[PDB]
RNA sequence: UACGGUGCUGAAGCAACAAAUGCCCUGCUUCCAGGAAAAGCCUCUAAGCAUCAGGUAACAUCAAAUCGUACCCCAAACCG
RNA sequence: GCUCGCCGGAAGACCAAGGGUUCCUGUCCAACGUUAAUCGGGGCAGGGUGAGUCGACCCCUAAGGCGAGGCCGAAAGGCGUAGUCGAUGGGAAACAGGUUAAUAUUCCUGUACUUGGUGUUACUGCGAAGGGGGGACGGAGAAGGCUAUGUUGGCCGGGCG
RNA sequence: AGGACCGAACCGACUAAUGUUGAAAAAUUAGCGGAUGACUUGUGGCUGGGGGUGAAAGGCCAAUCAAACCGGGAGAUAGCU
RNA sequence: UAAGGUGAUAUGAACCGUUAUAACCGGCGAUUUCCGAAUGGGGAAACCCAGUGUGUUUCGACACACUAUCAUUAACUGAAUCCAUAGGUUAAUGAGGCGAACCGGGGGAACUGAAACAUCUAAGUACCCCGAGGAAAAGAAAUCAACCGAGAUUCCCCCAGUAGCGGCGAGCGAACGGGGAGCAGCCCAGAGCCUGAAUCAGUGUGUGUGUUAGUGGAAGCGUCUGGAAAGGCGCGCGAUACAGGGUGACAGCCCCGUACACAAAAAUGCACAUGCUGUGAGCUCGAUGAGUAGGGCGGGACACGUGGUAUCCUGUCUGAAUAUGGGGGGACCAUCCUCCAAGGCUAAAUACUCCUGACUGACCGAUAGUGAACCAGUACCGUGAGGGAAAGGCGAAAAGAAC
C-alpha cells in the first residue's frame, strides 16, 4: 500500500537541506555536531 | 650518508654465501641492495605479451639487506667499515682500519 | 596584440574516435572532447583557430561519469563534455 | 526589552514563596513607562522608556545629564 | 636550490608562454590521446615550463 | 542475404455516410454557494530631451548562451 | 521458425515524479537470479544522451517563506513595512519524412516561425515602482457546426484458392 | 434544479472464504456503499509534544501515541526477579 | 643534504640525475576554481542572474577590480517645520564565522534521598544562551581581630565533619586562627613648579639565547649447530655510547642511531647595556565618588530554611550625614577598637588540552585497547536529528608455482 516515504527532492532540500540547517541556529549546531563526529555527508541534500 | 653506494665492491657478511664478493648494481630505498651474483632466485616467469614473452625459469638477483654486506678493502683482504671525514659538504668516505679515502 | 588565445585550451582530445564519430565524420561533423566549462562560441573559435577549418555550428552534450568500479571500493569517473562540430563547407576531414 | 534605559533595570527572577514555603519561579518586572521628557537645551521632547526610579533620577540630576550618560554608554535615545 | 632559471629572466615572456601553451601543449595533447611515445615526459616538462613562465610573470609585472 | 538490411524504381492515393467525453466554447442559457494576483501586451501622460534621444515600418546582418536529454514510462529500474 | 494460449480503457504506447547508466555492442558464468542457464536489469571493458522552438534557467505573482530599518522579548529569539523569493498558475517561437546497435520537435532533407541587437532608408514627440485598458477566470445544462476516427463504395496491385 | 436514482473509472471498506513462519508487518477472490458533491486527486505550504489536528475514536501526528522520535541528566531508582 | 628519484595500492612506460645545479628537508614568496561567516542580488551549498569602472578600424564580445550587513567617526546632503532635526549617499576603521576543555555572567530542571511526600535534598548540578582570554575571575580593607594585633587577591594543608543550620528529619556545613606557594601596588574625582624627569605602550636592523634544515660520532674476528648466527665455544676491543629499533635465531663492536661535540641563508620567540615617538616622576595645597548608605514590602546569597538573625543583592515605595561625618565588630543599646562604600586598573601562585615534540608505563594486545590497529564515523539503518559495525598476520626474501 502507500508507505511512509513518498520521495520529493524539493521537499527534501527544503526540510533537511543545507540552507534549511544554516538558517536556524539549532540546525547550525546540527551541522557542527555532524562535522565534529566526522561525517562525509553533512547533509542528505547533496 | 650512504655507506654502500651505487658502484662498490662489497663482501657479504651474512646470508647465503658469505664469501662471495660482488659489485652493487642498484640501491633500493627499503634498506635493501642488489649485488651481482649474490642472491640467486630461480623465478618461474609466465609467458605474457610484450615483456617476458618466452617465459621460462629465469635466474635473477634478489635483494640483499644492506646491513648484511660490507665494503672490501683492496689493500687488506678483509671487510672494513666506512666512515666520513671532510670539512665541506662532500664528505669523503674513509676505510676504517686504514684511514684512507675509498 | 592577439586576442584571448590562452582561453583556447578548451579542446582536449582530438577525437572520441568511435563508430558514431567516424560515421558522423563521413557526413559532416568532427566529434571532439572539450573542457567542461567550454561554451559553443569558444569551441567554434578554438576549432577555427587551432585548425584551419571554417565551421558551421557546434552541438554539445555532457557525458556523465560511469561508476565502473567494483563492489568493495566504489568510484566514479569524471564528467566530460562532447562537441559535435558541423563542418559542411571547407572541411579538411 | 524591559530595560529601564536610565538605571539599567531588567526583569529579575525570584520565587513565589507560599505559606507552606513552596517555591515557584516568578519574574519581578520593572515599573517601566514611556514618558515624553522636555529637553530645554535641545528644545525637544525625547521619548524615553524609563522606570519610576528613572524619573526620580531625572529630576535629581537633570535630563541633560541622563542623556549624556546614555551617550557615554552608547545607548540611543 | 635545485634548478637555476636565469634563462627565463627576460622581458616579454608572453610570446614564450604562448609558444609553450599554444601549439606545443595542444599538439602534445592531441598526439597523446591519439597515441605517441615520448609525450609522457614531454607533457610534464611543458607543464612545469609554463609554471616557470607564469611564476616569472607574477614576479615581474612589467615584462 | 550470414536471415539484419542495403542501391534503384514505385500503381491508386477519391467519394459518401456515421463520429466523439476532443475543437468552436475563456461561447450560450441558467443558478447562487457569487467564481486568484502580478507580469508580458496595448494606450495615455510626469520629470527630462528637443535638427538630439526615442518610437514605427521595410530591408540586410548578427545573436538566442548554460543545464537536462540513454533507460524504467502504474513497474524486475519509484515507495514497499 | 511453425503452431497454441493471455491481456488488449492493458499485462499496449507516451509525459511527470523517483531512480541513476539499469540503454547499446562484445566477452564471461565464480557470486546474484528461489532450478539449469549458453541467458540477464549479473561481472568486465568499450560505446551512447547532439535543441533559438521540448522542459529547466528566465520575466511575473499565489498560499507561504525570508525580511534592512522598525515594534517586542532575560539571552537565544517573535512579528513585520519597503522589499525579496516561492509553481501547482500567467509570459516568444517547428512541423512532416528519413536516419543509428544505441539519440531525436536536437542529426539530415524539405518547408517555417519568434525575440532582441546593429547598419541603412523613410516618417514622426518620445518618454515611469504613474493612470487606464487587458490578462481575468464558478457550478450545472442544452443545442448546433465540425474533427480526430471508423465503415462502405470507387480506384489500384495481386489471387483464381 | 437536485448533498436526486441505476452504474464504470475513482473513493471507501459491510459480509464470507483463503492466508495468518502470507504473495502482503491488513492483502487476495466473490459479492457491498458512495459516485455533481459535506466528492475526489496532484503540487507546494502552515500548525510541533502535557503541543498540534480531530463531522470525537484516546483517532492521527513517518509500520511508534492515555502524551512522537533522537541525544543529555543517566550507571535515575528498584525493600523485586 | 644527496647518489639516486617521478607519493601509496601498483608494477609497467617515458624520462630526470652524479654530489659543482635529480629527488628529499627547512626558511621565505607566487598561484590558490567553486561552495561554505559568504560579503553584488537570489538559491533547493558546490548553482542562477546582475550593476558600475577600465580594454572589437577583429561590428563574434571578453578579461579584471569593486558593489552584503551592523557599529564608531568625518564629509556631502536633507522632510513635515523657518532655523533645526529625522533620514539619505560617500570614505575609513573594526565586527561577523569556527574551535575539545578551562573562566565570567543571564536563566535553570527532574529522576533521586527523606525508606511515601509538600519545607528540605538532588543543585545553582545537567542543559540553553551571551562574552572573553591564554588564562579568566578577584584584588589593594567603610577587612578580620579583640584591647594584643595582623595587614590586597588567588591556590594548597589544618582548624573540622567543628560551631551552627535543619519536617533540629534526611542532610547541609563554615569561620577565627596557624603552616605553605607566590608576593608590585597604583591612578582619576584639580590647580601652580615639571611637559620619554623613572616607569608603560607602540617601535628597530643592535647583542645573547632558543625553535623551524642538519653534520661528525667508537670498537669483532675464527669455529660449531643450522636454511639463515645476532646463539654455543675461543681470543679480543670500545665505552661520557651496554636508550631503542632493524638486520634470515638472542648484535655494545652489521646498519640507523645513542653519550658527546658542532651547525642555521632566511624567518621568528624571549631577555637586555639598548635605537626613536607619545603619555606620564616628584613637591605644595585643595578636594575625599547621593537617588548612595539606610528603612518599608516581596524575594535571592551568605554553612545560616526568618528564626533572636547580624552581613550582602535589588524588583517596588521612600531616603540621610557628608569627616563636627559615616560603616563594621552576627538582634539592639552604651563604651572601646578598627576601617573609610556610593570611580577604575593591577603581575605571580590557580584551571584546561583541539594541537606539537621527546620520554615513561606491575596499561591493552585484535570479542581486548578509541567506535575505528584495516581506505571507519566508512558500509548499513532511518524522512531527519541520530544510530553505527564486522574485518590484522604467507614467507627471511615472492623465490606468488615455468612446464
Amino acid at each position: 500500500m502507500k508507505r511512509t516515504f513518498q520521495p520529493s527532492v524539493l521537499k527534501r532540500n527544503r526540510s533537511h537541506g543545507f540552507r534549511a540547517r544554516m538558517a536556524t541556529k539549532n540546525g547550525r549546531q546540527v551541522l557542527a555536531r555532524r562535522r565534529a563526529k566526522g561525517r562525509a555527508r553533512l547533509t542528505v541534500s547533496k | 650518508a650512504a655507506k654502500i653506494r651505487r658502484d662498490d665492491e662489497v663482501i657479504v657478511l651474512t646470508g647465503k654465501d658469505k664469501g662471495k664478493r660482488g659489485k652493487v648494481k642498484n640501491v633500493l630505498s627499503s634498506g635493501k641492495v642488489i649485488v651481482e651474483g649474490i642472491n640467486l632466485v630461480k623465478k618461474h616467469q609466465k609467458p605474457v605479451p610484450a615483456l617476458n614473452q618466452p617465459g621460462g625459469i629465469v635466474e635473477k638477483e634478489a635483494a640483499i639487506q644492506v646491513s648484511n654486506v660490507a665494503i672490501f678493502n683492496a689493500a687488506t683482504g678483509k671487510a672494513d667499515r666506512v666512515g666520513f671525514r671532510f670539512e665541506d659538504g662532500k664528505k669523503v668516505r674513509f676505510f676504517k682500519s686504514n684511514s684512507e679515502t675509498i | 596584440m592577439i586576442r584571448e588565445e590562452r582561453l583556447l585550451k578548451v579542446l582536449r582530445a582530438p577525437h572520441v574516435s568511435e563508430k558514431a564519430s567516424t560515421a558522423m565524420e563521413k557526413s559532416n561533423t568532427i566529434v571532439l572532447k572539450v573542457a567542461k566549462d567550454a561554451t559553443k562560441a569558444e569551441i567554434k573559435a578554438a576549432v577555427q583557430k587551432l585548425f584551419e577549418v571554417e565551421v558551421e555550428v557546434v552541438n554539445t552534450l555532457v557525458v556523465k561519469g560511469k561508476v565502473k568500479r567494483h563492489g568493495q571500493r566504489i568510484g566514479r569517473r569524471s564528467d566530460w563534455k562532447k562537441a559535435y562540430v558541423t563542418l559542411k563547407e571547407g572541411q579538411n576531414l | 526589552s524591559r530595560v529601564c534605559q536610565v538605571t539599567g533595570k531588567r526583569p529579575v527572577t525570584g520565587n513565589n514563596r507560599s505559606h507552606a514555603l513552596n517555591a515557584t519561579k516568578r519574574r519581578f518586572l520593572p515599573n517601566l513607562h514611556s514618558h515624553r521628557f522636555w529637553v530645554e537645551s535641545e528644545k525637544r521632547f525625547v521619548t524615553l522608556r524609563v522606570s519610576a526610579k528613572g524619573m526620580r533620577v531625572i529630576d535629581k540630576k537633570g535630563i541633560d545629564t541622563v542623556l549624556a550618560e546614555l551617550r557615554a554608554r552608547g545607548e540611543k535615545y | 636550490m635545485k634548478a637555476k632559471e636565469l634563462r627565463e629572466k627576460s622581458v616579454e615572456e608572453l610570446n614564450t608562454e604562448l609558444l609553450n601553451l599554444l601549439r606545443e601543449q595542444f599538439n602534445l595533447r592531441m598526439q597523446a590521446a591519439s597515441g605517441q611515445l615520448q609525450q609522457s615526459h614531454l607533457l610534464k616538462q611543458v607543464r612545469r615550463d609554463v609554471a616557470r613562465v607564469k611564476t616569472l610573470l607574477n614576479e615581474k609585472a612589467g615584462a
